[PDB]
RNA sequence: CGGGGAAACCCAGGUGGAGGCCUGUAGCGAUGCUGACGUGCAAAUCGCUCGUAUGAUUUGGGUAUCGGAGCGAAAGACUCA
RNA sequence: CACGAGUUGUUCGGAAACUGAGCACAACGUUAUAUCGUUUUGUUAGGAAAGUGAAGGAACUGAAAAGGGGCAACAGAGAACCUGGGAUUAUAUUCCAAAAAGAAAUUGCAUGUGGG
RNA sequence: CCAACUGCAGACCGUACUCAUCACCGCAUCAGGUCCCCAAGCAUAGAAUGCUCUGGUACAUAGAGAAAGGUACACUCAGGGAAGUCGGCAAAAUAGAUGCGUAAGUUCGCAAGAAGCAUUGGCUCUGAGGGCAAAAAUUGCCAACUCAGAACUGCUUACGGCGGGGAAUCCAACUGUAUAAUUAAAACAUAGGUUUGU
RNA sequence: CGGGUAAACGGCGGGAGUAACUAUGACUCUCUUAAGGUAGCCAAAUGCCUCGUCUUCCAAUUAGAGACGCGCAUGAAUGGA
RNA sequence: CUGUACUGAACCAACGGGAUCCGGAGUCUUGUUUCGAGACACUGCCAGAUGGGGAGUUUGGCUG
RNA sequence: GUGGUAAUGCGGCCAGGUAACAAAUCAAUCCUCCCACGGUGAGCUUUCUUUUCACCAUAAUCCACCUUGGGCCUUUUUACUCUCGCGUUGUUCGGAGCGGGGGCUCAAGAUUGAAAAAUGCAUUGUGAGUUCUGCGUUAAAGCAAAAACCUGGGGU
RNA sequence: CAGAGGUGAAAUUCUUAGACCGCACCAAGACGAACUACAGCGAAGGCAUUCUUCAAGGAUACCUUCCUCAAUCAAGAACCAA
């Protein structure tokens, strides 16, 4: 056989990110002296779109604490951020739209997206268009806050984790049917090398388990086990049921 | 004249997506096509820019909204219940 | 509407008429300016006619 | 913009130039003649015919990924006859 | 084929002197083996990588300044000249000689006139 | 002090020629391949195609010259009209523009140039479509072509260039892609749908 | 060992009687599987027999089309129509 | 712990004391840069299962 | 430093700007072609032909300063009272200030002159092309960056 | 701790891997018992917890206004349990 397809991906090569146009990574403010003790006032200078990204993303202007000079932050824009508006970060901000607290600081059912999952992530959680957290409950012995994250799961995280009120702008974008190839192209231009994709019978036997025979066919079952080398873990990993699901979706991911 | 029955902007794709795959598209189009009012400057000239962006030609103001409307409904039910929260 | 322009420019017809006309015009209702100006005659004698 | 309509809306005529839209150059291909040639002009070319020709388009230069390997809209295709 | 010639620039192209997709010296780590890896998501390296504006009594001393040194575009960025010639065998926005055929623009230093 | 003169000085490398039916690659002066700029007149929708001023060229082994049999970016053919053939292969055919007209089916977008019918020459005229100036609804001057309509008069139907059409069945939705050198397809891709891991 | 899961790989029955003439069989008995092929579709690019049978197309049809279904060996995202 | 509950400016202190320092700008350090885990889950060795992802090899003979 | 009610006119560090950016439409700069008129030369001339063909050119860089389009100021602002007005070929615009009057400014061009006739070869008007420039829709596609340079905010 | 469930009686099913049962909780989705009636509201379809909020609708009261503006219907339009 010759190397999968799959595994040729993880060499890097051709697959990498298409990055050039990108504006750089998408950030809360670094969690300073001023966001632990007060706040820090920001303005919102422009709200762009960046190639690769449903999510509209947010340049605030902040003061340097210690320096004479300004600090532009690039954010995740929340919906309805406009140009102008004031934006609080920090341990005393408002409960406002836009605003960042720590997660102890936030009431509970307030729906809140860019989400520390550690303390100084600057925002690994909930992040992609039209996606959000709620905040369920604080447990104000052991400091941590839980919240139902877009999988539907439940996690807890510390309450010194920050969190900005509201939901990710950009939202219903997988609505709208693509409807032609050229827009996928078009989609996956700014994205990486991912598309069109052959399907594994369509291949020969030597660069894939599902390929050969004289009829398009896989001969064997296509639920493959966790412990599958590379190479041969490919169609369904370890799925625990197939088919089509009916009744509850139940909840995706480990336990 | 009307110059077509059912696909209003949909009429440039000829007949070639299927009527519901058009249908369903149309009304986002539609949407992300129109003038949006502006709370700010009272008037209707909000338009999308790229998905997301929306810029006002009145008072030439930006905001991130909504892929194909100005602003989705969970945004107004969030904007409501910060307000209550805050309020509390 | 360079005519309509002229005519208003030398009080021919009022702003009320100029703008009427000019939406017509747009909307293709005169078909060249030997049109426009019958009309512009009709306007200006049911006018006469009035005062 | 003209006509109907209680209203919702309907019937016209103009404007405007959308489209992986059509005919058709250049370009990019290569369907048929199972034509020419088949010690060739040519270790794959020639003629007529033919597909497409605003797009998932064509192209220069630069740059990145290779031999138990790379790359592949997948033909075991291509990686200096 | 033999002999003898021919390509002239402050401004044209490049380089001095930009960044790009990228590359990989140093540094560090790895490897029996460096002929391996990391090396732009603001950016090397457990990482002390800045060597000089000033002053102050002519070259000696030193504040603040975070993230070493390079390379990669002869179609991107950039870049002060352009007509006439009776001027060649062959070069020319490159040659022409005080009436420079001539007309300019632009650098770097110096000299005067004048300043408010 | 430095903003107009003025004085002196403006270093390096490239620069011929070619860029192709003879200068590069293809063993070669090979009908193959090779990026960029400038791009005239008439016909015409025109970078289609045909001819032409400027520039370029007469370089491709030639002379003589109706054998058969070939090849052709060459034609024609009485009567019949696919009877030929595996198969209408090849060829013939249709043709521009304008007006009229246009079925089943249909995702209402199309199908559609569906199908069909008619007309276009040449001359001599008429009408309509404008711009500038000093009941200006008029007074002068003037330019660019088009479209329509008449009378007269012709056809040997006469350059180039330029769809044949219809009724159905199988398959694939569609545009794409693809075995460089025997396979372009019903194969691949595709939007759409579903599943899995996290 | 015990559960789950088919838009996982896949799979998806026979013989032995029956209705006032003949038929074929709504009905019934039985042997039986994990389940016994449902909605559809067909001599289909899937039918051996086969040039299947009927209709239509022609002067003449191993071809074409429309039907029929005892389907060697059709059939539902191995996606059916 | 000097600000709040749809686009401003802010740097190289003044000022007050003691002979240039001092405070303005608190002081201290059984010391960890901070945060979250934490002696388990991370490093090496040993052991079992799984493992066409991959390697090597084989896949008798007679024979109208 | 300084003038104008103003738009704006004139003599270390920090923050912006130029560089700097996909498309179409409609006008278009040079330039190319054509036509009209007028010069200069040539060609045809059995017969016609007020004819046919060629040519009639103005570089960079400067000074002064008659339109097009954009932005803006000031002033009238009962501007939109129940058919508001302005404007594009075109999808508009206006009390968040339309239109009119008078100005400020930027970008393209004009015009005057210096260069320049001392050069070149043996002329001053229109119509068609032409993207320099001006006018600052596909998108789940929104279409590089830096040097260098420019200006301000603070301070000397 | 040895059964539970279910039925006319059973069996399918759950259960010493602790079911059923018991107490206090947790989560999610429905629904709003008794009061509930020959009661109320709504054009009809329909509509029962509380509080806060939006527009409505009817009746009654009136020495308010007004002055025929109405009744009912092809066409057309809006609502409509499951
Ligand atoms: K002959
Ligand atoms: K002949
Ligand atoms: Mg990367
Ligand atoms: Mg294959
Ligand atoms: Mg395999
Ligand atoms: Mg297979
Ligand atoms: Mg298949
Ligand atoms: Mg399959
Ligand atoms: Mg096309
Ligand atoms: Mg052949
Ligand atoms: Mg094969
Ligand atoms: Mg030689
Ligand atoms: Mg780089
Ligand atoms: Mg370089
Ligand atoms: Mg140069
Ligand atoms: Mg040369
Ligand atoms: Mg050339
Ligand atoms: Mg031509
Ligand atoms: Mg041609
Ligand atoms: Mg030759
Ligand atoms: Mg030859
Ligand atoms: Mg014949
Ligand atoms: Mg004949
Ligand atoms: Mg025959
Ligand atoms: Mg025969
Ligand atoms: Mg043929
Ligand atoms: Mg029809
Ligand atoms: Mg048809
Ligand atoms: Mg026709
Ligand atoms: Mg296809
Ligand atoms: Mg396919
Ligand atoms: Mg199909
Ligand atoms: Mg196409
Ligand atoms: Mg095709
Ligand atoms: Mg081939
Ligand atoms: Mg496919
Ligand atoms: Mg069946
Ligand atoms: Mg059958
Ligand atoms: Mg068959
Ligand atoms: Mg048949
Ligand atoms: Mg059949
Ligand atoms: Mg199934
Ligand atoms: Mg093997
Ligand atoms: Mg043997
Ligand atoms: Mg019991
Ligand atoms: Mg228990
Ligand atoms: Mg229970
Ligand atoms: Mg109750
Ligand atoms: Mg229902
Ligand atoms: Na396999
Ligand atoms: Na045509
Ligand atoms: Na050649
Ligand atoms: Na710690
Ligand atoms: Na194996």
């Amino acid at each position: 056989g010759k190397t999968v397809l799959s595994c040729r991906k993880g060499n890097g090569s051709v697959y990498q990110v298409h990055g050039h146009k990108r504006l750089g990574p998408a950030k809360l403010r670094i969690l300073d002296y001023a966001e632990r003790h007060g706040y820090m006032r920001g303005v919102v200078k422009s709200i762009e779109h960046e190639a690769g990204r449903g999510a509209a993303l947010a340049r605030v202007e902040f003061r340097h604490p210690y320096k004479f000079r300004r600090v532009k932050e690039l954010m995740v824009a929340p919906e309805g951020m406009f140009t102008g508006q004031s934006v609080f970060c920090g341990q005393k901000a408002p409960l406002a739209i836009g605003n960042v607290l720590p997660l102890g600081q936030i009431t509970e059912g307030c729906i809140v997206c860019n989400v520390e999952a550690k303390p100084g992530d600057r925002g690994t959680l909930a992040r992609a268009s039209g996606d959000y957290c709620i905040i369920i409950s604080h447990n104000h012995e052991t400091g941590r806050t839980r919240l139902k994250l877009p999988s539907g799961q439940k996690k807890s995280v510390p309450s010194t984790s920050r969190a900005m009120i509201g939901i990710i702008s950009g939202g219903g974008r997988i609505e709208k049917p693509v409807l032609k190839a050229g827009n996928s192209f078009y989609r996956f231009r700014g994205k990486r090398n991912c598309w069109p994709k052959v399907r594994g019978v369509a291949r020969n036997p030597v660069e894939h388990p599902h390929g050969g025979g004289n009829h398009q066919h896989i001969g064997h079952p296509s639920t493959v086990s966790r412990h599958s080398p590379p190479g041969q873990k490919v169609g369904l990993i370890a799925a625990r049921r197939t088919g089509r699901i009916r009744g509850g979706k139940a909840v995706k991911g480990a336990w | 004249a009307k110059r077509t029955v059912k696909m209003g902007v949909m009429g440039r794709y000829g007949t070639r997506y299927g009527a519901n795959p058009r249908k369903r598209a149309k009304k986002l189009e539609v949407s992300q096509h129109a003038k949006h009012f502006c709370s700010f400057c009272g008037k209707f000239a909000f338009r999308r820019k790229a998905v997301g962006i929306w810029r006002c030609d009145g008072c030439s103001k930006t905001v991130a909204g909504g892929a194909y409307t100005l602003s989705t409904p969970n945004n107004s039910t969030v904007r409501s219940t910060v307000r209550r929260l805050r309020e509390l | 509407r360079r005519l309509l322009r002229k005519y208003r420019a030398d009080k021919k017809i009022d702003r009320h008429v100029y703008r009427d006309l000019y939406m017509r015009a747009k909307g293709n209702v005169f078909r060249n300016k030997r049109n426009l100006v019958e009309h512009i005659h009709k306007i200006k004698n049911e006018k006469k006619k009035e005062r």
